[PDB]
Order: C-alpha cells, then structure tokens, then sequence
C-alpha cells in the first residue's frame, strides 16, 4: 500500500491475513530560549510539533514549551517564539510566557461639531 | 472644461510574505540509517548553511509583516456612532458577530484563497502574527483615517469631521471647498454605490496570491518527488541496499544516492532564496504605498490609483494586503474659448487663479478642474506690463468693484 | 565557512594534496585528486551564487540610500514617513563605515485643545467660506484661523469668499461679517 509520496504505508500479514499501517515515529525540531549567558543559566525547550501528551508545560499551536511559565498579562514581545507568543525573563527570577500586546488603546471623542 | 465628476473605487493586490519552510538535511538525505550519516559527515558541512539560509528566510518572512502593517503607534477605536457625514463605512468596519474581528469584504478574501511531507524531515513552521493581530491593525488604521484624517500620522491623533476632511481634500487636488458642500449628497451616494460595486464583483481579482501559494506547493512537491530516484545506484531506498549488500559495496552505491539528494537540495535551497528577494521586494513596495497612500494624500500621479487621489483604506488577505483607492476623476464636458490675457486700458489682466473662457458673447474666468463662471474683477486678477507683449490679448473691461461704493 | 571547507575528504583518503602526490603512484592518485576538484568546485560554486545574491541587496539599499539624500537633503520632501516621522523640515548627511547615517529634523505638533467648528458663516443669507483655514468658536465668539496653528483673527471679507446662499449648506450658524472698508468710508 503507497500514497501520494509513493512509500510503503500499508501492508497484508503473510500470516493472518490483515491488513495493517505503517507510521514513522514521533519527531520533530527543537528550540531553546535563553534570556542570555549574562543574567542566568537559565533555559525553555520548546519542541516544534510534538503533542504535549508525548515527551511548566504549556501547549502552544506554536509547539510544547517547558520550563516556562504563563500568564495572564500581556506586555511587548521580546521573544519571537510564534503564534502570538512571546517570552521574557523578567517575572527571583523565572521564564514567563504570554501573548503579545500591539499597543495602548484610546478613543478619540469624535462629534460632527468638534475639533482639534 | 468639466462640469460635473464621478467617484471612483479600485482595488489592488499586494504579496506580503509567504511560508516558512524548514527542512532538515540528515533526516532527508540519509533517515534512519547510521552508515549514510557517517558517509554523509565526509561531505564538511552541507548542513550547516541550508539551516542559516532557511532560518534567514523565515526571520525576513517576519519581518516584511511587521514593517508593513505595524505602522501605528496606539490602536485606535472607532466610536460607536455612525454619523459620517452620509458615508457608510459598513462594509469595512469590524463586525463583532463573527468569531473573528475581520469584516464584510475580508471575509469574502479569506474564502476566496484556498491553502504526509512531514515524515521526510520537511516542517512548516506558524506565523510569527496571526491573522487576529492583522485585522487589530487594519481595523485600528481604518479607525484612525476616519476620525482623524491624516494627522494622526504625524503625532497625536486629532479629532475632525468627515465633512470638512473631505473638503480638505478636495482642496488638495485643486477644487475648491464649496464643491463638496453644495453636492455632499451626490458624493456620498456616488461613494456608497461604488462600494456596494465592489462588495458585489468580489463575491462572484486574486491571481497574484494564489501564485505565490502555488509556486512554494509546487517546489516542495518536487522536492519530495525527488526521492524516489536511483541516481545510478541498484535501489532507491538506502535500506532495501543496506539489508542486501556488504559494507565495501553498499557505500559506493550510497555515495551516488547521498550526491543526488544533496544536489537536489542545493537547488532547492537556491530557488528559495531568489524568490524570497522578489518578496522582500513586493513588501516594501507594499508598506511605502501603504504609508504613503493611507496615512495621507499623494501627489505622485499613478501611484495610488488612476485619477485624482483621495483617501484609501487597507484590508487584510491571507499572505497579502488589499488597498481600495478612493479616487476623484472628471465628468461630462464641454468646449469654451479662451485667452491668456485681458486687455483692458492698455494694462494686461492675467488670471490670479483660473482660465479665462467665454461662451462667445461674455467673458468669465473660473477654476481649471470645474465649471463655475464668475465676473471680472480687481481681485480675481493682477496686473503687470503693456498691452503689446503679450501674444494673443482680448479686449474686454474689468468690473472694479470700488467705483460703486464711492457713489 | 569557505576556508574551513578544505579540511574535508570528500571521500578520498586524505585531505591534502602534497599527501596525496607522495604516497600514491599518479596513475591511482588522478582519482583521489578528482575527488578533491568535484569538492572545491562545488564549494567555490555556493559561495559566489550566495556573494552574487547578496551584492542585488547590497544594490539595492544602496539606490535606496541615493534616492534619500537626493530628496531629503537637497529639497523638502511631501511624502509622508519617507524622510523621518512627522512634518519633514531639513536633513542632515552623516558618514559611516559602509554606510550612511541621516538626521532628520521634523516638525512635529502637541498640546492640542479642542473646539466647535461649522462649515461655513452666512450674514446677509449669502454663504461666507474660510479661504485657507477653518471657522473655530472658544464658546461666545466665532474666529478664523489656520489648520496647524491657534492664532485666532477677527472674521471679515478679506477671510472669507462668497458663494451661492446658505440653504444647501448641510451646516449653517449665524453670525456677522467686520466688513472693514465701511467704517473707513465715514
Ligand atoms: C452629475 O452627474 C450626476 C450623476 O452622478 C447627476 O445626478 C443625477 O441626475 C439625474 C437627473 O436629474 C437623477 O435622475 C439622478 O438621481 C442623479 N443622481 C445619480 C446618482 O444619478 C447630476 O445631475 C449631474 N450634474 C448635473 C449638473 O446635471
Ligand atoms: C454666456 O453666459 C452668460 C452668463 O452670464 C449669458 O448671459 C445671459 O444672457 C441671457 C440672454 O441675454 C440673459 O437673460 C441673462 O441675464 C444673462 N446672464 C445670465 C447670468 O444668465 C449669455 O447669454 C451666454 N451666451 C450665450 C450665447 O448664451
Ligand atoms: C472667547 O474668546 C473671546 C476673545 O475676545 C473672549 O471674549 C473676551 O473675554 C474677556 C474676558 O471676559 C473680555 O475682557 C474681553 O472684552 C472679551 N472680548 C470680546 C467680548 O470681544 C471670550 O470670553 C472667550 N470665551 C470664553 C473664555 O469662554
Ligand atoms: C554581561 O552583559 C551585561 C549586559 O549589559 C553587562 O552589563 C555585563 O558587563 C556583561 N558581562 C560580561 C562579563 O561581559
Ligand atoms: C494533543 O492530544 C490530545 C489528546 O488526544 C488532544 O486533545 C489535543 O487536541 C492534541 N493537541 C492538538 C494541538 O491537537
Ligand atoms: C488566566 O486567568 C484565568 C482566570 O483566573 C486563570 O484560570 C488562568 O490560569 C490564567 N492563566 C495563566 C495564569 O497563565
Ligand atoms: C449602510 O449600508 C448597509 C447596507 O449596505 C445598511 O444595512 C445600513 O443601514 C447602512 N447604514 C446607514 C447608516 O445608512
Ligand atoms: C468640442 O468640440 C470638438 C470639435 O468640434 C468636438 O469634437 C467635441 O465633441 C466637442 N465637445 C463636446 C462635449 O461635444
Ligand atoms: C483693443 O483696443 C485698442 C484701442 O481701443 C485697439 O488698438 C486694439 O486693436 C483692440 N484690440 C482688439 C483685439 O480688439
Ligand atoms: C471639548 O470642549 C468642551 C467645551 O467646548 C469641554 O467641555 C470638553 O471637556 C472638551 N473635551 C475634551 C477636551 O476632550
Ligand atoms: C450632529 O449630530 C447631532 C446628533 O448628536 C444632530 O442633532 C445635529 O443636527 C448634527 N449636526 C450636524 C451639523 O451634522
Ligand atoms: C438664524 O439662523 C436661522 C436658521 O435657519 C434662520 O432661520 C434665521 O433667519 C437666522 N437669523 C436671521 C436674523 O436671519
């Protein structure tokens, strides 16, 4: 049995005659965020498509991250991790990861008799 | 001269950015096996610098979206009431039924473009900004523009009614003032069924982002398709060589294997970057029209849509950005003679701001870009010189409207 | 990386060629040496195809940078955001190591305070607009002024241009016209 990419992914039991699949394991890149070797030690692995119920944690459409916290808040990316998140090592001190903020927002008082 | 005029919107369609496209050489070239990896480590490094160019890649991908949209410094929110001075900005303002923030005619674009290789060690990696944050921006751009004009471009926004923005830009392109007020009806309908235009032909165009998708879907297509070839060996699969050969054999026929799909991904990786160039291009592009086009008026002729330029509006499309020119082009004519000066007591009457035209029996001096006669006076012209330098001079008199006064 | 690329096999036996010429007899040696040429050129390959692909960037910025001077410096440019953010006044050129560095001076608005406006004033049923600014009220009196600055003048003929009659006007407030040359008349 084959497939667009023409490899062996289906195949018939000599045995009992069934019909079985075929898959390749689990892989995928991995990344690391460091807050730099001036301040800490400190690191996040973040794998890059691994399912968080394969091998703190915190599932991201981006990928798993580890070793990082999240929050509530949300403040300027410093980070480019993905997916509208970005990390930072100001919280003594720990990882965190949030969602970006564009800006401060306001409204302008806007009449059909006003100006500025 | 033209004597009356018609609003025009067009549209036009800008490439942004496209994938991010990773791919690993170990896994690709060799997989699982051990004796291909060992080969494979002879070679220096040819994995070192497909990693650099496709991470630099993806990182100007990134790039290009962030200088292009994020343009604003505070995001801005329209109010709730919807007196534009007549105009309808229904069809561009966010609608917060949906699930999304996105619009009529965003939505409608969305629809329109329609977007296994993982198992070979080819990822594709997400968007550093989701399509949520893009429509933020547009949506706060359009907010801007409307309650603000052009100013708030420059420094802190400030508050100003549609109406007179729209006279302020008439008087940019040559018109005066008046024209908008006595006819604000006109425009605004005129505005309004152009719109009502645009939404009805988009729904039943996007070539140029289509491209884009297909050209990336295409090459890695290729790229996957060329692993099923022998490139001289017995066998395309390096494990079907492995269980069937000793060693002192298997690995000349694996050199042959291991050249090919590394010559397959060096023209991989060059096609890549020769068309992210282009892209980079297309963006900058991009962001200077949007810069130049939205946040204020352009005198530049062609630039932002054939026609006298008014205002535009940005909207946001997968891989791309759409602008609507908002345009001001003349109407039905008519012809008039005309003279460079007046002649009136030996003294020549140049125009302070107009042509002079006749419809054979009276003089009038008016506007170039509309039709409005007016009747000769002191202050619509100034004097300088004789009557006999001047080329082709007409006779006629000028009203001088103190003579009345004093009587 | 193209230095550091001689020190590789490339599947022969050794990775310098004086090694190569004194061990083996020529005959066997052309091979193993073949094997060195096919790496170096394709090496010496990659690198000029990226230094070719990175000169057209290089190229340009650089127009980029020559169309700036040409337009900021020598002359007042109206294209908004190119030369620096806000109102562009004058620039300054600035040399670099491989580079160029710009400083422009821009003129940039604030403390702004807010106002009552109408499109236009009618005193004798005829249409009065502004000729080059905008009608603005503090709260009793209605003065004239320019669109980017508050200086505040008194409202007369020399302002102001007639047109027409204030019906079609969509928004219209009453108020009187100085008319100076009459006051001078007496
Ligand atoms: C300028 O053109 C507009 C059309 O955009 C004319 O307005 C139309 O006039 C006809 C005839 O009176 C009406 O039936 C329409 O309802 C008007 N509006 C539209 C949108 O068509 C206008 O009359 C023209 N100018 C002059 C001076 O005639
Ligand atoms: C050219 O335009 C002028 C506009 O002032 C026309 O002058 C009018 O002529 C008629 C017929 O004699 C008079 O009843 C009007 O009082 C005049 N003034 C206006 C404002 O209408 C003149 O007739 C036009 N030329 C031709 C050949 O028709
Ligand atoms: C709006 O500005 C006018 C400027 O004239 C102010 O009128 C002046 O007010 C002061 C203080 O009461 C008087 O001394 C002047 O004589 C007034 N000038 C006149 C009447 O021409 C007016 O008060 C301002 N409105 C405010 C502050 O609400
Ligand atoms: C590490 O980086 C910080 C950041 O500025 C700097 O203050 C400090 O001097 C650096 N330390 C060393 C050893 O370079
Ligand atoms: C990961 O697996 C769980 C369990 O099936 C599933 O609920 C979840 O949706 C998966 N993650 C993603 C991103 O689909
Ligand atoms: C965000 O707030 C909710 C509401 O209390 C909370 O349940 C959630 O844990 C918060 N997210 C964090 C702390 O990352
Ligand atoms: C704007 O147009 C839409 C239909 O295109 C209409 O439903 C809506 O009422 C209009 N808004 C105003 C203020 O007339
Ligand atoms: C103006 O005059 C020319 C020359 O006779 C003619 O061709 C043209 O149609 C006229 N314009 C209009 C609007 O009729
Ligand atoms: C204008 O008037 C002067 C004097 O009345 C005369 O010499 C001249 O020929 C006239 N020109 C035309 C075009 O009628
Ligand atoms: C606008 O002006 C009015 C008085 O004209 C004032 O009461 C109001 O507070 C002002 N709004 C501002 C400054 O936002
Ligand atoms: C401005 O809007 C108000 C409603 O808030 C309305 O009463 C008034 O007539 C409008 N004036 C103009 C000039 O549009
Ligand atoms: C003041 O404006 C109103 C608005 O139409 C008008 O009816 C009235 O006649 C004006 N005042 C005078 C003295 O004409």
């Amino acid at each position: 049995g084959r497939d667009i990419a023409d490899t062996t992914d289906a195949v018939r039991d000599p045995q009992t005659l069934e019909i079985l699949d075929i898959t390749p394991c689990s892989f995928g890149g991995v990344s690391v965020i460091t807050p730099g070797t001036n301040t800490s030690n400190q690191v996040a692995v973040l794998y890059q498509g691994v399912n968080c119920t394969e091998v703190n944690v915190f599932q991201t459409r981006a990928g798993c991250l580890i070793g990082a916290e999240h929050v509530n808040n949300s403040y300027e990316c410093d980070i480019p991790i993905g997916a509208g998140i970005c990390a930072s090592y100001q919280t003594s001190q720990s990882i965190i990861a949030y969602t970006m903020s564009l800006g401060v927002e306001n409204s302008v008082a806007y009449s059909n008799n006003s100006i500025a | 001269i033209p004597t009356n005029f018609t609003i025009s919107v067009t549209t036009e369609i800008l490439p942004v950015s496209m994938t991010k496209t990773s791919v690993d050489c170990t896994m690709y070239i060799c997989g699982d096996s051990t004796e291909c990896s060992n080969l494979l480590l002879q070679y220096g490094s040819f994995c070192t610098q497909l990693n650099r160019a496709l991470t630099g890649i993806a990182v100007e991908q990134d790039k290009n979206t962030q200088e292009v949209f994020a343009q604003v410094k505070q995001i801005y929110k329209t109010p709730p009431i919807k007196d534009f001075g007549g105009f309808n900005f229904s069809q561009i303002l966010p609608d917060p039924s949906k699930p999304s923030k996105r619009s009529f005619i965003e939505d409608l674009l969305f629809n329109k473009v329609t977007l296994a290789q993982k198992f070979n060690g080819l990822t594709v990696l997400p968007p550093l900004l989701t399509d949520e944050m893009i429509a933020q921006y547009t949506s706060a751009l359009l907010a801007g523009t409307i309650t603000s004009g052009w100013t708030f471009g420059a420094g802190a926004a400030l508050q100003i009614p549609f109406a007179m923005q729209m006279a302020y830009r008439f008087n940019g392109i040559g018109v005066t003032q008046n024209v908008l007020y006595e006819n604000q009806k006109l425009i605004a309908n005129q505005f309004n069924s152009a719109i009502g235009k645009i939404q009805d032909s988009l729904s039943s165009a996007l070539g140029k982002l289509q491209d884009v998708v297909n050209q990336n879907a295409q090459a890695l297509n290729t790229l996957v398709k060329q692993l099923s070839s022998n490139f001289g060996a017995i066998s395309s699969v390096l494990n079907d060589i492995l269980s069937r050969l000793d060693p002192p054999e298997a690995e000349v026929q694996i050199d042959r294997l291991i050249t090919g799909r590394l010559q397959s991904l060096q023209t991989y990786v060059t096609q890549q970057l020769i068309r992210a160039a282009e892209i980079r291009a297309s963006a900058n592009l991009a962001a200077t029209k949007m810069s130049e086009c939205v946040l204020g008026q352009s005198k530049r002729v062609d630039f932002c849509g054939k026609g006298y330029h008014l205002m535009s509006f940005p909207q946001s499309a997968p891989h791309g950005v759409v602008f609507l020119h908002v345009t001001y082009v003349p109407a039905q004519e008519k012809n008039f003679t005309t003279a460079p000066a007046i002649c009136h007591d030996g003294k020549a009457h140049f125009p302070r701001e107009g042509v002079f035209v006749s419809n054979g029996t009276h003089w009038f001096v008016t506007q170039r870009n509309f039709y409005e006669p007016q009747i000769i006076t002191t202050d619509n012209t100034f004097v300088s010189g004789n009557c006999d330098v001047v080329i082709g001079i007409v006779n006629n008199t000028v009203y001088d409207p103190l003579q009345p006064e004093l009587d």
